């Protein structure tokens, strides 16, 4: 009845198609976001091999630019263009004012772009929900998510994506000062946290870090491997 | 006996039987999903109130910002959608910088609220630029300011209407919370009153125990600008009550 | 059903039922309309009904000139038949600025067509519910007599007909020109009117019909008095 | 199929039979049947202005308060307005089979589009059959007279105690006479309202998908 | 059923009735009441505003377009809105142009063509407001209404909202002695035709009303709650 | 059926039925008239006082479109007074351009044309409107022409349209137009309006008249009062 | 031929007369004359221990006639030629109704709705009439049904009972019934009256100059 | 159609009878019967708790284990709470056909516009129409009491060994009681849906196509 | 006229709306209590049916006293019955309850007329099964009947006799399923209100209004 075309509302002011691509977004890989005390941590599950698939192809976190990063959940079509845009945005916007991005402004834009898909019929919402990661210039850690329907936040720490609802439970009890304390311990706590819903720990965690003043990392599959064991050997 | 064929609710530009237009009515209900919000104007002020509803405690409860400032004189609380509230926000904004670049002065609270009614009210569509939005915008703001005519709030809607009112709430428990603005106000209270009054009617209403987290508080004087209560002013208060 | 009521989508057929209900509209005005061609001449005949006295007898027509050597005669919606008119008036005389000379009929016919086909082909408008038939004289083809239709099919003919006696009129026609012995003008003339008299059975008086004509020794379109009209109406009742 | 020259032969004088008599059934027929539906409702016996004359003599004995019953005939009345009417009503019902299978006749191979003449057809055949189903009812009720009063004379022969009985058998008479009455203006209006759609909507009947 | 025929403005009805045009005319009814009435020397409006609620100020029912006219808008504040601007910038023209006060009669003509353009096209609605305008030129004393159809009236006086027919029946059978009244009789027997519509309950306040004047000498003005003061003292009471 | 929702479409039958219904809209109006006689051409129409409150000289349905030649209408009367617009503008373009006063009968064709535009296009209504177009010139003659819904286009020696169009029609059939003079003729109109006006379905009317002719010098205007008093009061007279 | 439309068109301007007599002078003329039949005493009874008629059988510690309730046979009496009027009516006016469809066509169907809209009212009304047909004979039968039973097992009370309670519930079904028969020529007259032009005239002429 | 004075006298007569009675039943007669209908749900009489206190004595003589019966009567109780019911649904009945005929007077002409009032019109006819046929349903009931339990008794006095005939005997006496008590419950309910529909909706009731608005003609 | 006839008719309504809240406060609650312990009593749940059986005492080929009812049967029926009446009174009043809470006819925003609709079509559904299961009672008694006599008249056909035990063993496997649905219709009524309170209660909402 209303939930056929983005612009009508229903009765009770319900606009029901964000909330269909926000569900579309609750189908894909999982993605966890933790802010470190000087680390911003961004892991993402990986869906299976196949065997015969390269996995360079496939690589759910992207650098938007030096000193900015996301990951994301949903269709990797829209994902890509999102990342696209926002990479073109950072370089326009070096070039307009001299500076560097900040994370609150390139998650502003890409909210801005998600909301402009919204508003207007004849285009559909981009199916994704982002997990944008940075250091700003005084270089406070700054995670924020975005969502279809195009409002952000800043969280502490927060997972996009299937099994969203479980982990971030567990990241809810989980997470203190205490585990921020060391960056080993935040990329730990974010294994656990994927470790909570996935299939098998190594082999399905593509993991990276952001450190102060350095570009993307994304750690080794035998750098992952040695975390795992740390993490399943304490228990 | 039930009659709800309605058939002419879907769709704006489609006038139902009797006139009524129910697209835009739905759009003044959705405000109604929105967080509580509420406006007290004063001789020593406005104060403007709203509570946040924080999903989960990892989120940053300072990125909720449902109370802002369009400039110094004017600030805003919103209850509806964040997003086209963002817009119109931007909208009020880029409109008090252009009236201070073209006549060197300070907007009125009303010619802020008007501008921004200007831009709701194009989800008719009379114009012919694409970029415009074709649902109206879901959301009703609160406008406080202080201006030539002393504290002044001002209340719109997602119609574009626009009305000075010296006490209203907006949002999901705005029935109730009205009646309570209704006996509780009267002309002469200073703003620490109505702060406390404001503070009292968001607690009746609010599902959560009050705390300096779950609200925003926010005010603007004559001799100030638009300032926000911080979390220790607020815990005094909060303790006050 | 619905594959009717929209003229792009296709039957499961592939038919495009709009049009063919366009060919209907042609019928629904009651009115007849013949073109026979000659040896030297082509003529078209039409019914011409008042059905008020207090119309300008003068001011209905279906014939109208094109340009000062060709002749239409229209069927159908009166409005769409005088825009289709108006729009092969401006296609005549900008073949004329173009190109430097009178624009053939067989290419006027051909233009009209096929901007009925942009109608048919289009979403929003609807083909015009009028069919068109064109006479002239090309010096290299003799007399020419062709026809459009909304569908955008242009051919040309020896003789035709159009409206609601379309059938007994080509039956009666197609019989006439196996028969083929000649026809002069004054026989071309009365073929015509015994055509058209004979399906409609009306024994027509000089006012019920409109005659125009086109001939090699004057090649413009002249649109014959009711006196002339007479003139051959007695001759045929006469023999 | 192949078509055996025999078999064309039949299906053909079949199809030329059926439309010869449509034509004859709505020209000819048609008219005389109204006609004569319009004199027999002025005949005196079918428009009797006191129904308590046309109460039958029932005899059987009043029981004595505190022998057999001879035999008791049919009001003669209502069966001579059956006798009148029944005809009229098995006629109609024919004519009624007469023109359906004419229609379907007429109805064109199916095809996409051009179907509002399919329509019309698929319209006037559900009236007839409308038609048809209203005359099955007036047999019906034709028939129920008979075994109604038998069963109410019977009863009040058996349970002579009860004069309610008697009093249904005269009931169940004059509710004849007006039921048949009924009928047989209803049955002018059936043929009149045939006519009337036929030959209103005949062009497209005939010739339903254009030319 | 004929749900059909109702979804647009660009489909007629099988009895010639554009039924989205009759449901934009059913908004004006929706508004709070307004009255007009002019005499010889001045035009006024007056109107009762309604307010969300106790604590909120009573909307703005009377909007000034010039110095020479101002309206008074019954139906959607949106649409109002929309069309003072409109007017505004065409007065505005009219001064920088001609250096003259537009007529009032060509104000509302242009107001007609531009509500018409909505009804006719598919898209934009009906304009679902009901204006009253008012205003003095050379001529003389002016009062239009216009309807969300394009269709404007001239008149002596005249209601539009909700109940206005009580306050059009008191001024019908009161308009004689309006031509030739002073500005304090004429606005004195607007309010007692406005205070007609209202509820028996309710009755006229400073707050609720809001008088407009234009005159040869008085540009428009209006008075608002505390100056209609002057003029309410005068009404004596219910009857 | 959907086949008379839009004006694109086509009945199965070849009926375009849109155009038909808005054609059905100028009967809802009140009647109008328009004889043509030797001297020049008169209009009338009854224009119903729906109220007292309404100003005289309001809702006028007599148009001028431009010096020469006068414009009456029936149907919406939006849609008539955008019409007026259109010809207004297409009779001063042709001025501009050709340097003389538009022929009726091609502003006739032209404002046909343009009704006829909206008859074939889906997004867009056929107009409500029906109207009369009347012009004397010294040249050209008395002229009449009548422009339907659909953009058909006829000239008329005596013209009707709205509610009482066939019962005017009569009436006017029984005149005999051509011979008489134009003072004549606004007696007649009168009588006939008089004639058509149902008294006990509509309330009051008030008589609205103009004409052109050489007795203007070829200007359509207004007939002064005195001219339309002893109309009406012939028109009473005769009515009996 | 045209022979047949000639007739069908004499019957036509028949039903036309005679249906505008009846909108005229009978429908109003009936109402008054129900109206005031149940503004009479009859029929307007405060105790229905009036009402109760005497049953012969005896108590236990062969039955006499038992005759049927006077009071509810002479109302019934009365009231039964209006319901065959009522229905008589209903007919002419149906079948008037039906005689003025037009020819089907897929534009310009207002009129013709208009008419379905009257015929939709008409067929309620002729089943709820030819239901209070069907009550009476129902009240005869279960009358004596209900006084056999009663007789051949005179112990049982409740067969007593049930015989006066079918009584007094006929009387009041015969009030509710004059008062149905009064409204329904009432509400027949009502909405023929405000829609006669189109019902008479359902399409007309809008080909115009279209084509 | 040429219409007597006479004619034009009697419809005008039979239009006022009915629209003023249509208001003395709304206003008047409802609220009344409303008060009356819930003293009678509050009386004793309808208000019996033990059902089996209303089990009426069957004197029929028991067989023993290997004479006529008496006058056997009906059961008081029940037949006097009949006695009360039986009037008010009669009363529903003819003021439910008043009310339709009301509306049904109340129609406007048929026009293409304004159908929203006639909608609300002629689905409030529905509702009452529904109303009525329940109504026509209870008195049906009514009837099936007495009907069902005469045979009843007549079949446990035939066959006096079966016991069960004479427990349906009480049992439908018993059921009889309880759907009596649902009935006047039933017609309060039904009085008060009456009032609400029509006056929540009056307006559109009354006056179906409005006000006249300004001509777009 | 009637400001006072509409004061009876919304004290009418006053009064159904504080019942109603009660009801669903207090008896929906105790009465779903009552009938899963009237379930889980042993009366209502038997292991074998041949303890059910009840002696038929007519005398077989090589006139019977009384033929009494299964008293087992009967009891069990006589508790039976008053939760019958019970639940069909509750439903009707809130039945009644919804009905007068139904809004003014609103061409739009009639979506919370809609809830009221389908919570109606349930409380209607409802309403037709008990009904169901208060005529069954009688049905069981008349058959029973019917099948004793048939017994009794032809005692050479063995047939009746399963009959008559074959209608008890059915009539108690049915009152047991009535019990229960008794308890879910007191259940699912609860839950359907408690759910859909708000908009049953206000389906229009507060006219927000100022857009005229």
């Amino acid at each position: 009845s209303y939930d056929r075309a983005i612009t009508v509302f229903s009765p009770d002011g319900h606009l029901f198609q964000v909330e269909y691509a926000q569900e579309a977004v609750k189908k894909g890989s999982t993605a966890v976001g933790v802010r470190g005390r000087d680390i911003v941590v961004l892991g993402v599950e990986k869906k299976s091999v196949a065997k015969l698939q390269d996995e360079r192809t496939v690589r759910k976190i992207c650098a938007l630019d030096d000193n900015v990063c996301m990951a994301f959940a949903g269709l990797t079509a829209d994902a890509r263009i999102v990342i696209n845009r926002a990479r073109v945005e950072c370089q326009s916007h070096r070039l307009t004012v001299e500076d560097p991005v900040t994370v609150e402004y390139i998650t502003r834009y890409i909210a801005s772009l998600k909301q402009r898909y919204t508003q207007s019929n004849g285009r559909r919402p981009f199916g994704i929900s982002a997990l944008i990661v940075g250091f700003d210039f005084d270089g406070t850690p700054r995670l924020y998510q975005t969502d279809p329907s195009g409002t952000y936040h800043a969280w502490k720490a927060n997972a996009i994506g299937r099994g969203a609802k479980s982990v971030r439970e567990f990241l809810e009890k989980n997470y203190t000062d205490e585990a921020i304390e060391t960056d080993d311990l935040t990329i730990k706590l974010v294994i656990k946290a994927l470790l909570e819903v996935v299939q098998s720990g190594g082999k399905n965690i593509e993991l990276a870090v952001m450190r102060r003043d350095q570009s993307l990392k994304i750690l080794n599959p035998e750098e992952i491997e040695k975390y795992v064991a740390e993490i399943e050997k304490e228990k | 006996m039930f009659l709800t064929r309605s058939e002419y609710d879907r769709g704006v530009n489609t006038f139902s039987p009797e006139g009524r237009l129910f697209q835009v009515e739905y759009a003044i209900e959705a405000i109604k999903l929105g967080s509580t919000a509420i406006g007290i104007q004063t001789s020593e002020g406005v104060c403007l109130a709203v509570e946040k509803r924080i999903t989960s405690p990892l989120m940053e409860p300072s990125s909720i910002e449902k109370i802002v400032e369009i400039d110094a004189h004017i600030g805003c609380a919103m209850s509806g959608l964040i997003a086209d509230a963002k817009t119109l926000i931007d909208k009020a904004r880029v409109e008090t910088q252009n009236h201070w670049f073209t006549y060197n002065e300070t907007m009125t609270v009303e010619s802020v609220t008007q501008a921004v009614s200007n831009l709701a009210l194009q989800f008719g569509e009379e114009d012919a630029d694409p970029g415009a939005m074709s649902r109206p915008f879901g959301v009703a703001l609160l406008f406080g300011g202080v201006d030539e005519k002393g504290p002044q709030l001002f209340h719109m809607d997602p119609s574009g209407t626009f009305v000075q009112c010296d006490a209203r709430a907006i949002g999901s428990a705005s029935e109730g919370a009205q009646s309570s603005l209704q006996e509780v106000y009267h002309k002469s209270m200073t703003l620490k009153e109505a702060i406390k009054s404001s503070l009292i009617i968001l607690k009746q209403v609010m599902e959560e125990k009050l705390n300096a987290t779950n609200i925003e508080l926010a005010t603007v004087q004559p001799g100030q600008n638009f300032h926000m209560f911080t979390k220790e002013e607020l815990e005094e208060v909060i303790k006050d009550i | 059903a619905g594959f009717d009521r929209h003229i792009t989508i296709f039957s499961p057929e592939g038919r495009l039922y709009q049009v063919e209900y366009a060919f209907k509209a042609i019928n629904q005005g009651g009115l007849t309309s013949v073109a026979v061609r000659g040896k030297d001449c082509a003529v078209i005949v039409t019914q011409k009904k008042v059905p008020d006295k207090l119309l300008d007898s003068s001011t209905v027509t279906h014939l109208f000139k094109i340009t000062e050597n060709i002749g239409c005669v229209m069927t159908g919606m009166t409005a769409d038949s005088r825009s289709q008119v108006q729009r092969a008036r401006y296609e005549a005389a900008n073949w004329k600025y173009k190109y430097g000379y009178e624009i053939p009929v067989d290419m006027l016919c051909k233009r009209i067509a096929d901007i009925s086909q942009v109608y048919t082909q289009n979403a929003e408008m609807r083909p015009l519910g009028c069919c068109m038939i064109l006479i002239g004289i090309d010096e290299e083809q003799g007399p020419q007599v062709y026809k459009c239709d909304p569908a955008g099919y242009y051919c040309g003919f020896k003789a035709t007909a159009a409206g609601v006696k379309q059938t007994e009129s080509t039956s009666f026609l197609e019989k006439k020109v196996k028969k083929k012995f000649d026809w002069t003008f004054e026989q071309t003339v009365e073929t015509a009117i015994t055509c058209l008299s004979t399906v409609l059975s009306i024994d027509f008086k000089p006012s019920e019909i409109e005659v125009g004509v086109v001939t090699v020794e004057n090649p413009k379109f002249r649109i014959l008095t009711e006196a002339e009209i007479d003139a051959h109406l007695v001759a045929l009742a006469e023999r | 199929v192949r078509l055996s020259g025999e078999a064309r032969k039949q299906v053909e004088v079949f199809r030329q039979n059926l439309f010869q008599e449509a034509e004859e059934f709505l020209y000819r027929f048609l008219p005389q049947k109204i006609i004569y539906l319009n004199q027999l409702l002025q005949e005196d016996s079918l428009n009797v202005a006191d129904l308590t004359s046309l109460r039958a003599p029932l005899d059987i004995p009043i029981p004595d308060p505190p022998h057999k019953c001879g035999f008791l005939p049919g009001n003669e009345k209502v069966l001579s307005l059956l006798a009148l009417v029944k005809p009229e009503v098995w006629t109609l019902k024919e004519k009624c089979i007469l023109v359906i299978t004419w229609i379907q006749h007429l109805i064109p191979k199916i095809e996409d589009g051009n179907d509002f003449g399919v329509a019309i057809q698929e319209k006037v055949l559900e009236r007839v059959n409308a038609v048809k189903t209203k005359v099955e009812a007036f047999q019906t009720t034709i028939s129920k007279y008979f075994s109604e009063r038998g069963d109410a004379v019977a009863k009040a022969s058996k349970e002579t105690h009860v004069m309610d009985y008697r009093a249904l058998v005269h009931e169940r008479d004059e509710a004849a006479y007006g039921e048949l009455r009924a009928m047989v203006l209803d049955l002018r209006a059936f043929y009149a309202e045939l006519y009337h759609i036929i030959s209103s909507n005949l062009e497209k009947i005939v010739n339903p998908k254009g030319e | 059923f004929r749900n059909q025929y109702d979804n647009d403005v660009t489909v007629w009805s099988p009895q010639g009735r554009i039924h989205q045009i009759e449901y934009a005319m059913e908004a004006v009814k929706q508004g709070s009441a307004t009255v007009g009435l002019k005499s010889k020397t001045h035009a006024v409006l007056v109107a009762l505003k309604r307010a969300q609620s106790e604590l909120a100020a009573h909307q703005k029912k009377i909007l000034h377009v010039d110095n020479h006219i101002g309206i008074s808008i019954a139906g959607l504040t949106a649409d109002a809105r929309l069309l003072c601007n409109f007017m505004r910038q065409e007065c505005l023209d009219s001064r920088f142009v001609f250096d003259r006060p537009l007529p009032v009669s060509r104000l509302v003509s242009l107001i007609g063509s531009k509500t018409q353009i909505p009804t006719q096209r598919y898209g934009r609605r009906p304009y679902g407001v009901g204006l009253l305008i008012a205003g003095y030129d050379d001529m003389g004393p002016h009062i239009f209404q216009t309807c969300p159809s394009a269709n404007y009236f001239d008149c002596r006086a005249m209601s539009i909202g909700a109940r206005s027919q009580s306050a059009r029946t008191y001024l019908e059978r009161h308009m004689s002695e309006f031509m030739e009244c002073n500005l304090n009789e004429l606005v004195k027997h607007g309010l007692r035709a406005l205070r007609e519509t209202l509820p028996a309950e309710q009755d006229l306040t400073t707050k609720n009303v809001s008088i407009g004047i234009v005159g040869k000498d008085l540009e428009f003005t209006i008075y608002d709650d505390d100056d209609v003061s002057p003029f309410l003292e005068g009404l004596e009471e219910r009857p | 059926t959907g086949y008379d929702l839009s004006a694109s479409t086509f009945s199965p039958d070849g009926r375009v039925f849109q155009v038909e219904y808005a054609m059905k809209a100028v009967e809802n109006s009140s009647t109008a008239i328009g004889i043509r006689c030797k001297d020049g051409v008169v209009f009338g129409v009854e224009k119903l006082v729906l109220s007292k409150l309404y100003e005289e000289g309001s809702n006028k349905r007599l148009f001028n479109v431009d010096r020469h030649v006068g414009m009456a209408v029936a149907g919406l009367l939006a849609d008539a007074r955008s019409l007026a617009d259109i010809a207004r503008e297409e009779a001063s373009n042709f001025r501009s351009n050709f340097g003389y006063n538009i022929p009726l009968k091609h502003l006739a064709d032209r404002v046909a044309m343009y009704v006829h535009a909206y008859t074939l296009y889906s997004a867009v209504r056929p107009f409500g409107c029906s109207f009369m177009l009347g012009s004397y010139s010294v040249n050209d003659g008395a002229q009449l022409y009548m422009i339907d819904p659909s953009g058909v286009s006829y000239g008329y020696w005596g013209c009707a349209i709205g509610k009482a169009r066939q019962a005017a029609k009569t009436e006017i059939e029984k005149l005999q137009m051509k011979e008489m003079t134009c003072r004549d003729i606004v007696k007649e109109v009168a009588k006939i309006i008089y004639i058509v006006h149902d008294e006990v379905k509509d309330k009051a009317f008030e008589l609205e008249l103009s004409w052109v002719g050489e007795l203007t010098n070829g200007r359509h205007e207004i007939v002064p009062k005195d001219i339309r008093e002893e109309a009406e009061k012939y028109a009473k007279e005769s009515l009996k | 031929q045209p022979e047949a439309q000639a007739k069908v068109d004499v019957f036509r301007e028949d039903l036309c007369t005679k249906t505008e007599n009846l909108l005229g002078s009978y429908f109003p003329k009936k109402i008054s004359e129900l109206d005031a039949f149940l503004k009479e005493p009859a029929l307007n009874e405060a105790n229905l221990s009036n009402l109760k008629a005497p049953l012969d059988i005896p108590v236990p510690d062969p039955c006499g006639p038992v005759n049927c309730n006077e009071k509810i046979v002479v109302l019934l009496q009365r009231l039964k030629p209006e319901i065959k009027d009522v229905i008589e009516q209903l007919n002419l006016v149906t079948t008037w109704l039906q005689l003025q469809i037009p020819r089907i066509e897929d534009g310009n169907n207002f009129g013709v709705a208009v008419q379905e809209k009257v015929f939709e009212l008409m067929t309620s009304l002729h089943t709820k009439l030819e239901g209070f047909h069907t009550q009476i004979s129902k009240y005869f039968s279960e009358r004596g049904d209900a006084v056999t039973k009663a007789a051949k097992q005179p112990h049982v009370g409740d067969y007593r009972q049930l015989v006066h309670e079918l009584d007094e519930a006929e009387y009041r079904d015969i009030r509710l019934m004059v008062m149905e028969i009064r409204n329904a020529y009432a509400v027949l007259y009502d909405i023929i009256l405000k829609n006669f032009e189109k019902l008479k005239k359902p399409r007309g002429e809008t080909k115009g100059m279209i084509y």
